[PDB]
């Protein structure tokens, strides 16, 4: 694409950050992008297979637009929403969860966890907002999963187990952000 | 009230989540009474104290936090996917936690309280400030909570009664804990 | 719509045109219904979808674009007041589109669909994304039809009835044509 | 004014942008000014003789504030305006314009397409907010003149003329950035 | 009015203040009365005259303020916080006055006035500034005496009605002023 | 306390701007500071022996937040806020005084005028959004006070009173930030 770029560029799809056999995610970021610098956006590309599950997650900075393209994924963030709360009460916890079609976006607010579910092999566009230094946490699988990097003192006080009891759930999990989800 | 009598002076702090032993406040939006401190919507301050060996139990704000230290030690953890880092504070010591870090703030030993000045920059929404914790408590359960059973047998690799388990709880005491020993 | 707050399943657009040979499609601001995306306030997201061997008419966006290519290949030219600049896309080739920077799709030889994500970066009117297209359309004139018969001769430096031959037509197809033979 | 002397002390108007007997503009972007840039504003000077033209255009990123300094102007801007307007054909295009004289303000729009006359001896000074990386395009004279630069069958299949007969008027503007506007 | 169907078109300030000397003026918000202007609010178009031999008393502002001359010539002395910078300011000029600076403007004898163009950047109202003179007039007293009397006290290790003697006073030629000329 | 502790890792205060009998103030700032710099605050310690009262001036630009700490603070916040009175007199003055105790906030906006009395043995922590480039300049006192500058010819109309008169009510003070705050 260009005997004359030196604006703009093409940007594709390269190297995953995430890859396996249940499925890929492929970010782009600002801090490796020019255009996307200038921009403050950060995408992505998320491949799946049917029973394919996206661990439990959330962005530290980013907000991320989720497109679909081609297939069907059953959503679920979970929230804290309000302020006109206050006095701490109002300030409930949501589950808003749902099925994507093609074309149907669902939004992924900054510090909300979420998961999707493949319901089909799977093929998703996000686009991060703020997407500047954006971390992802995972709270679920070997790897990323940051309730296991809290130590056994604490641990057993956060929890209502005990810090073995709680670390062998945390080892349960064989892998690390892709999975299946097989029904039950 | 409602509606600032021009008033820059502001002693209302709301109710956030008390205890036997802690404390947690956050004063009211600047723009709530008044049409004047427009500048200052998208931040919020949260005082909070604490006893003698006494712990906070992890969790991550959505919003960016610099941190104060009018009176007492501290010690603030900050986990992260591949370790945690661990620091002291002590008078006047201030740090500023990035928005979506899992940390515990705890008080060490002696006999001397804890007095934090927690001030918030805020991003995904203007005032807002949500801080999202690992604990099923009194009042509200574990985020963890939210996912159907589904997610949590594949996810975790455990069985909804193993989850549930080390899930909720009945968190007697709730968030501002007792340093066990 | 019409509301519904509490929402981030948005699943329903609006077409700015539709012909059968493509579509052009704009998405409900992400805080209509709701207070709580306040955040995605300056974000509008497009959806272009082309036939095969089609022209997207030139024009100019009054904001900054983010352009990925979901589905086909394709054709873009960049007028430049130096010349212009064209650029072929593949499957998730994505390029930068700044404001005021006129430019082109076309589709290709083939039987191929084309699908284009548009995400349009708004800054002069907020939460708006404004269109200037060059040609006339039984969906609105040419931009360059709105000065007057002076100002309009003058510049050009031909008489009236000259330019009203650039000027207005009936241009057939709309917007989104049928790319020649 | 000052021996010892250097902050960031004042500017005038100094080589212009655009010069030919019509006219002239000088600019002062963030690019080259030191406090301009911290307000990402630049600044405009217009000088134009009685019966300039001041062709039609626009500015890709900066909105320009346009004060009357000496004599009258009357400008003609147009605008799809309010997308609030959610129609086409239900956006409709408006034309405004002025006849403007001395402490009399038009602000111009960013995508949005102005042209200027110049009914006297004129002076007009501007102020452009968003002013950082803005490009100004023509739409008409010799120089700068994005229309010009269309290929043919596209420039053929977006005109109800023909490649030429288009490309023919538009090299006919003898001329560049500001023209002799005397009637027919 | 302040309901102006799709207008980028202005004409009406509003006087501040006027004496043969000069008056000042000030625009209305750019988006008062339109929406299409969102992107301006927090800019303000000021219109300062003043006639030869003419003084407007050292005041601070609010908001940054990028000063032109477009007409004129003026002394543009900027009151530092230990020392003054005064500047000759010949037509066509422009400096930026940043904002908290005590400053105040000459006008050379002569027979031609002065016209200077105030365009503000306003961040703590956006959208609405603000003058703080340090000279009593018929209109507002000096800002130095909303104090009071045991702070103007130690703060001047003064007499009141002495200080008050040296701070409260009237000013008919007000804001704009006429030196020994 | 953590040898290999850095990055974000914290930050206490080294030095202060003011230092005398009455009292201390020490700033840190995003100019200095690593991660001020990017949230743009400042932040401040205010010592203070009761009966002395911080003099009378205003920030530039950074906007205080005021906590009280220990002690009683008393006070003066000079103010006239919103851009609809307009037409000169209109938008007037009010004082804004009050007292401190312990755990209030009071709001020092960005061009006000305020004054600290010392109602007992204070400490003081303040806050401060847009800090970058932001001054104090005393209106009272003996150092950087402005109407010091401010000369002769221009002070005798500026004021009631002669240019000598004036001239030496600044003369007065022998001090510079904190003074005595005794009555009258």
């Amino acid at each position: 694409t260009l005997s004359s770029q030196d604006k703009p560029f093409n940007l594709r799809s390269r190297d995953p950050i995430y890859s396996n056999n249940y499925g890929k995610l492929y970010e782009i970021t600002p801090e490796k992008n020019s255009q996307l610098r200038d921009l403050d956006i950060l995408l992505n590309c998320l491949q799946m297979n049917e029973g394919a599950l996206f661990v439990p997650h959330y962005n530290s900075r980013a907000t991320v637009i989720l497109v679909a393209n081609e297939g069907r994924a059953e959503v679920e963030l979970v929230g804290l929403e309000q302020q006109q709360q206050q006095g701490l009460e109002s300030m409930q916890l949501r589950r808003y969860a749902a099925t994507l079609s093609e074309g149907d976006i669902i939004v992924i607010p900054s510090s909300f966890p979420v998961a999707l579910k493949a319901a089909s092999d799977l093929n998703m566009v996000g686009i991060g907002v703020n997407a500047e230094n954006n971390e992802r946490n995972f709270l679920a699988g070997h790897k990323e999963n940051v309730i296991r990097q809290i130590p056994r003192q604490v641990s057993d006080l956060t929890f209502p187990g005990s810090g073995e009891e709680v670390e062998e759930l945390l080892e349960n999990q064989k892998e690390s952000y892709f999975v299946d989800g097989q029904p039950r | 009230a409602q509606n600032n009598p021009y008033l820059f002076r502001s002693n209302k702090f709301l109710t956030l989540f008390k205890n036997q032993h802690g404390s947690l406040r956050l004063l009211q939006r600047f723009n709530e009474d008044t049409e004047k401190l427009e500048n200052l919507r998208d931040y919020r301050v949260l005082e909070y104290c604490s006893k003698p060996n006494t712990l906070l139990l992890p969790h991550h704000s959505d919003s960016d936090l610099l941190v104060l230290v009018l009176e007492g030690q501290a010690i603030l953890v900050l986990v992260n996917p591949d370790g945690r880092d661990t620091y002291k504070l002590d008078q006047g010591d201030a740090i500023k936690i990035q928005a979506g870090t899992p940390f515990y703030l705890i008080n060490p030993d002696n006999n001397q309280n804890l007095r934090i000045l927690k001030f918030a920059i805020t991003f995904r929404r203007p005032g807002t400030v949500e801080d999202f914790f690992l604990s099923s408590t009194k009042r509200l359960p574990s985020y963890l909570s939210a996912f159907s059973k589904n997610f949590l047998e594949a996810s975790y690799d455990s069985p909804y009664d193993e989850i549930e388990q080390t899930l909720l709880q009945e968190e007697q005491e709730g968030v501002i804990v007792k340093m066990p020993k």
